[PDB]
């Protein structure tokens, strides 16, 4: 069925540029208007732009004259150059296709690409412990002062999923990000069984395993 | 169409209940009103177009009604799946503005948290920061107040929380309060308490340590 593959993101420099590519599949391009629609950091819905079959081109006030929306047919793909960009442009970017016969339905959605504009060079988090203390116990993992986003954090890696927390990073007025995972898990198991958090943040290649020990 | 509104910013309700998205619109526009549901961590899904014509796979449960500049969806059952966030669109018309969307959340009864407080680890300490952190653990409702004191004294400008999306098996929330201060500030006091005001406590609960 209908496929929309978006690449081509990442971190940028304010300024700089970035392509984002669409592959389409399960439908021929020819047919359907298609669109780029934007989440950004409010968790807020933006159309950015739209380009038709002939190549006509449209764009939203926010990206226009910046952005430089065009496809090729014949090779079902579409693609978003992004240029002069802006702390404001970061976001999770979809490839959309509108439905034939109407404008701006978005029925089918790609599965989103993030891009984050900043001036903040990429960096590796530092891992800490964070160590438990009668039936239930707590323990976690601080994952901090790492840019860009997204981290992994899995416990025992991924052996144990039960009573696993990790929450949304937060942007630190450092402008790097920080999160914590925690678990709960039954104090009697606490100095016998073996807890470890595994971190992952692929854009720094930093890659950490931290056993979290009691007290 | 200039400009989506949505209200409320959120709501809750229990399991077979009946709810109700308001959008609002600015300006007329034929009534050509599309809704998306965002389900957590995924991509928006189209559910209603013209208003009121459901899309494939979504159940009769859903409705949407209006005209003019206003505009609602009804969820006829409120079940767990439907979860979400949900958007009006504008279609057809310029420009092609969302309304800020309206996030649905699972009502259950009153869950106090599990609090927890950690002291920061030997390792960070040593490069030169040191990180508080108060954990909530499985309550309900979402609203909270999470309060530091460092020595009896309430703390401001050096925390940052954040909450999990609704547990989709006991549909409780978890919060984490994370208080950070240089290596020195950290070392200068003794007494570190993070106090927890719900809805499920009678009395506040203060999690503390003694630095050492």
């Amino acid at each position: 069925e209908v496929q929309l593959v978006e690449s081509g993101g990442g971190l940028i420099q304010p300024g700089g540029s970035l392509r984002l590519s669409c592959a389409a599949s399960g439908f021929a391009l020819r047919m359907y208007d298609m669109h780029w629609v934007r989440q950004t950091i409010d968790k807020r819905l933006e159309w950015v732009s739209a380009v038709g079959p002939s190549g006509d081109t449209y764009y939203a006030d926010s990206v226009k004259g910046r952005f430089a929306v065009s496809r090729e047919n014949a090779k079902n793909s579409l693609s978003l150059q992004m240029n002069s960009l802006t702390a404001g442009d970061t976001a999770i970017y979809y490839c959309v296709r509108s439905d034939r016969g109407v404008a701006g339905l978005f029925d089918s959605w790609g599965q989103g690409i993030l891009v984050t504009v900043s001036s903040a060079s990429t960096k590796g988090p530092s891992v800490f412990p964070l160590a438990p203390s009668g039936g239930t116990a707590a323990l976690g993992c601080l994952v901090k002062d790492y840019f860009p986003e997204p981290v992994t954090v899995s416990w025992n890696s991924g052996a144990l999923t039960s009573g696993v927390h990790t929450f949304p990073a937060v942007l630190q007025s450092s402008g790097l990000y920080s999160l914590s995972s925690v678990v709960t898990v039954p104090s009697s198991s606490l100095g016998t069984q073996t807890y470890i958090c595994n971190v992952n943040h692929k854009p720094s290649n930093t890659k950490v395993d931290k056993k979290v020990e009691p007290k | 169409d200039i400009q989506m509104t949505q209200s409320p910013s959120s709501l809750s309700a229990s399991v077979g209940d009946r709810i109700t998205i308001t959008c609002r619109a600015s300006q007329a526009f034929d009534n050509y009103v599309a809704w998306y549901q965002q389900r957590p961590g995924k991509v928006p899904k189209l559910l209603i177009s013209a208003a009121s014509a459901l899309h494939a796979g979504v159940p009769s449960r859903f409705s949407g009604s209006g005209s003019g500049t206003h505009f609602t969806l009804t969820i006829s059952s409120l079940q767990p799946e439907d979860v979400a966030t949900y958007y009006c669109q504008n279609y057809n018309s310029a420009p092609l503005t969302f309304g800020g969307g309206t996030k649905v959340e699972i009502k259950r009864t009153v869950a106090a948290p599990s609090v927890f407080i950690f002291p920061p680890s030997d390792e960070q300490l040593k490069s030169g920061t040191a990180s508080v952190v108060c954990l909530l653990n499985n309550f309900y409702p979402r609203e909270a107040k999470v309060q530091w004191k460092v020595d009896n004294a309430l703390q401001s400008g050096n925390s940052q929380e954040s909450v999990t999306e609704q547990d989709s098996k006991d549909s409780t929330y978890s919060l984490s309060s994370t208080l950070t201060l240089s290596k020195a500030d950290y070392e200068k006091h003794k007494v570190y308490a993070c106090e927890v005001t719900h809805q499920g406590l009678s009395s506040p609960v203060t999690k503390s340590f003694n630095r050492g």
